[PDB]
């Protein structure tokens, strides 16, 4: 990584117990984050490692918009990691470990908010939609999987669907992921199901009003 | 059946049981050659999910 190569050589001259001071074990060091989204002041600050996602957002971003209250939903690691939502982001730590622990992981540190006056599956069909212009199609798994995916997304935000089908696309991702060359596949697969895992009701709903209007 | 009185009486006579009852003809009693549609439920297996073919 840039990152990496850039924070080299600077430990090299501080020393590496200095470095490692920082975080938790295993986790040690200091990181970049993008906090963007739904924030008062979206900014890219750098800041210890095991820091919590609310302090974090409290301090660097000025609040998320509308106020604490407000928030919906975070996708810490960029468009790859799984979201999680507000009741386990209240007091969750920023590294590999206690980030895998939440489901998510840590990814590259690229905090996505997003506050309860959006649609988030609307948000997470264009994540899916994005990883299906950006696949280079050379493997089964990942082509054809996730246009399919991605198809079946787009029906989700009109809830043109059924409950069935939600099932159904969790089986699909479990036929994506560990399947492909590489991990883009695995990215793609894994926003689904962590939107899938933290708002089935939601689509539920979608789905019955769908219904209930087209009769 | 159109058989008169007469005839009817006598042939349940000669044979000893009622036979009006239990015609050999079939009438009106059948059903109709024109049906409508049938719908025919599908099975076990048209499942979305849960149905991998290994464990069937
Ligand atoms: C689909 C996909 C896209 C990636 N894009 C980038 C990227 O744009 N920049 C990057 O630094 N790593 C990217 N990576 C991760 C690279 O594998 C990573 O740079 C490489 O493993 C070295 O990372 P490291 O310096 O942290 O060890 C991507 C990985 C995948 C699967
Ligand atoms: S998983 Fe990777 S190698 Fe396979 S089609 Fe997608 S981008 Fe290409």
């Amino acid at each position: 990584n840039v990152e990496t190569v850039a924070v080299s050589p600077t430990i090299c001259r501080r020393g590496g117990a200095w470095f490692a001071s920082f975080g938790r074990e295993r986790n040690s060091g200091t990181k970049l984050f993008n906090i963007s989204g739904h924030v008062n002041h979206p900014c890219t600050v750098e800041e210890e490692m095991s820091v919590p996602l609310k302090e974090l957002i409290e301090k660097h971003a000025g609040g998320v918009i509308g106020g604490w209250d407000n928030l919906l939903a975070v996708i810490p690691g960029g468009s790859s990691t799984p979201l999680i939502p507000k009741s386990v982001c209240e007091t969750v730590l920023m590294d590999f470990d206690a980030l895998v622990q939440a489901q998510t992981g840590l990814g590259t540190a690229a905090v996505i908010v997003m506050d309860r006056s959006t649609d988030i599956v609307k948000a997470i069909a264009r994540l899916i939609e994005f990883y299906k212009h950006e696949s280079c199609g050379q493997c089964t798994p990942c082509r054809e999987g996730v246009d399919w995916m991605n198809k079946v997304m787009a029906r989700f935000v009109k809830g043109d669907a059924r409950p069935a089908e939600i099932d159904s696309l969790w089986e699909i991702s479990k036929q994506i992921e560990g399947h492909t060359i590489c991990a883009l596949g695995d990215g793609a697969a894994w926003p689904v199901q962590g939107l899938i895992r933290h708002f089935r009701p939601e689509l539920e709903e979608r789905m019955q009003q769908f219904a209930l209007q087209h009769q | 059946a159109s058989a008169t009185r007469v005839i009817q009486l006598l042939r349940n006579w000669a044979s000893g049981r009622d036979l009006q009852a239990k015609l050999q003809l079939r009438y009106q009693e059948i059903s109709k050659r024109t049906q409508p549609p049938p719908k025919l439920p599908v099975g076990p297996s048209h499942k979305l999910s849960n149905n991998y073919y290994c464990t069937r």
